[PDB]
């Protein structure tokens, strides 16, 4: 017998293919299911999870915060012209909003 | 007894804050708005790719499929960077086998 | 002598402070009472986990913050400061909501 | 006992300062008497809409507790996806 | 080759249900095409509720209740009732025939 | 031995029953479907049919024309409140639009016709 | 010697063009430009005709459904001209926009 | 010789005044400032690319080289815009 490699570790991954890959076969996507797509999908799942975290957690260093907390998460993606698009239609609890005044409503000094 | 058991994505979300922000944690809200996502995105990718095979007469969901399907729901930038760290991970994941 | 702010000033300083935090801003007692009271319309003796009826909370002032803001560029739009019922028709209609 | 639920006419509770809170999250300056009424109409129409399909995923599951992901299918098929409370 | 290969429609049925509810008014080929559409348009939705259903119930199989339920969800008020009623009527039927 | 009946009629649908059942299962949306779901399936979608057919024959008949139209189609479903709701993120190729002026752009003068 | 006051020949159109179910864009420069966009997507592309008017079935329908959103916006206002700021309007409100 | 195609520039000005002006009536519109025409061609031409994007993406994962009413069609629906009567 050989040894126990996972397929993430394979694939240099921390998202778990073999998860995704069993999600795939028992969701009804399709009859059969590629060996690349688990690990396609847990990589793309992972990319953009990171991406939203590097953003994420710079709102909580600028907000003087050691931890991620929806409103974090919340300034990351709309501030980030794509994320908010991908995310135009969701809604994060706990998240508030942008700081937006309209010009019209300020002072006139 | 013993609660049954509710999966989630949260080992690896932690995994990837380590890399990614070291000094950094995450909330419990935080992290089931993470998990949230993660399924959120899961499902239409792996929706989008379904309708792909179906449309075009085929059995199986394969990489090729989750690519046009990435490429169909992300936004330029974030499709450019997908498709390259899925590519990576594949062209990896066959050369050790 | 009193101070006294301008009209306007307080308003612009509620909004700074709301739009800074993510606080639920509608009490949570009437709130829930409210949902039962319509979830009865459809059905009778309902329980909800606490977590449904923050859910549902989240979700409504969302929606609600959300309509104001497309609201208050119906107002604008016309040339004013102040949101009126038509507003909010407008954005309404316009989001397809309405007919 | 049984303790039963008096309809006792909520939708008021929605106090206006708090109709005044939520449009300041909005961005609103000003505000219309008007307003605070036609938005507990507004509120009404989301909540029914909301758990009329949350309550009919309660009935098919064959529970008499609404739960949280009843809410959350409910708030996805409305196109009002939500992040935080499951799925 | 020789000869095209079969694209199904709901055609005949459209011209049969036609045929019932007006028996002499005919219909184009692109109001027809309108018709295969909507048939599809809504298969897909109900089907697909009807999928949702059952899978966040833990429940493999789609029934005549996920139908129902999702018919519930899709469909506006008195197009809903009538739709339940037809629905319900002809499973009766369909098990009365045996 | 004794042979050929269709479960349609069975059910009294003019829509395929058979189809209808071969189309959920093939369609990736469950393991397994059950003998009442295509039944059921299929007698919705022969009331919808049969509801905008007959509303859009009455278009047609209105017009003078034997023949459905996609614009018998079109006003049939916008000037039913519910079918409206029902296919409103929906666009009915060559159906164009109901006839509708807002009022304000109207001139507000009244002196008629014969 | 004779003319019609402002807005009465409008009127007359817009009666016309509401009764009638025609494409109103002209095929050929539809077709032109739709070759142009798709040419930044990939080279030497063919289209099938009823893809193309499928594309201006579509375009024509968003463009008329949204000139009659700008309208509302321009009568909101308390206009009865169309301008810019009502078309960019419903589109920030319908979502498209930012 | 055989040569390949050839490129196309400026075609949105094919979407002519009287043709904007057109869709506007049909759409109710009395009254329409001069600004509009430049503005509708803008709008129009985002509309188009989004579409044509998506449906080139399925005739290349069809591994076509001819875009199809169906690849129009399955874009329309993705984009929220679903259309009937070439395919559905
Ligand atoms: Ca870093
Ligand atoms: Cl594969
Ligand atoms: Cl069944």
């Amino acid at each position: 017998r050989a040894k126990a490699k996972t397929r993430s570790s394979r694939a240099g991954l921390q998202f778990p293919v073999g998860r995704v890959h069993r999600l795939l076969r028992k969701g009804n996507y399709s009859e059969r299911v590629g060996a690349g797509a688990p690990v396609y999908l847990a990589a793309v799942l992972e990319y953009l999870t990171a991406e939203i975290l590097e953003l994420a957690g710079n709102a909580a260093r600028d907000n003087k915060k050691t931890r991620i907390i929806p409103r974090h998460l919340q300034l990351a993606i709309r501030n980030d012209e794509e994320l908010n698009k991908l995310l135009g239609r969701v809604t994060i609890a706990q998240g508030g909003v942008l700081p937006n005044i309209q010009a019209v409503l300020l002072p006139k000094k | 007894r013993k609660r049954s058991r509710k999966e989630s994505y949260s080992i690896y979300v932690y995994k990837v804050l380590k890399q990614v922000h070291p000094d950094t944690g995450i909330s419990s809200k935080a992290m089931g708005i993470m998990n949230s996502f993660v399924n959120d995105i899961f499902e239409r990718i792996a929706g989008e790719a379904s309708r792909l095979a179906h449309y075009n007469k085929r059995s199986t969901i394969t990489s090729r499929e989750i690519q046009t399907a990435v490429r169909l729901l992300l936004p330029g930038e974030l499709a450019k960077h997908a498709v390259s760290e899925g590519t990576k991970a594949v062209t990896k994941y066959t050369s050790a086998k | 002598k009193p101070h006294r702010y301008r009209p306007g000033t307080v308003a612009l300083r509620e909004i700074r402070r709301y739009q800074k935090s993510t606080e639920l801003l509608i009490r949570k007692l009437p709130f829930q009472r409210l949902v039962r009271e319509i979830a009865q319309d459809f059905k009778t003796d309902l329980r909800f986990q606490s977590s449904a009826v923050m859910a549902l909370q989240e979700a409504c002032e969302a929606y609600l913050v959300g309509l104001f803001e497309d609201t208050n560029l119906c107002a604008i739009h016309a040339k004013r400061v102040t949101i009126m019922p038509k507003d909010i028709q407008l954005a309404r209609r316009i989001r397809g909501e309405r007919a | 006992k049984r303790h039963r639920k008096v309809l006792r006419d909520n939708i008021q509770g929605i106090t206006k300062p708090a109709i005044r809170r939520l449009a300041r999250r909005g961005g609103v300056k000003r505000i219309s008497g008007l307003i605070y009424e036609e938005t507990r109409g507004v509120l009404k129409v989301f909540l029914e809409n909301v758990i009329r399909d949350a309550v009919t995923y309660t009935e098919h599951a064959k529970r008499k507790t609404v739960t949280a992901m009843d809410v959350v299918y409910a708030l996805k098929r409305q196109g009002r996806t939500l992040y935080g409370f499951g799925g």
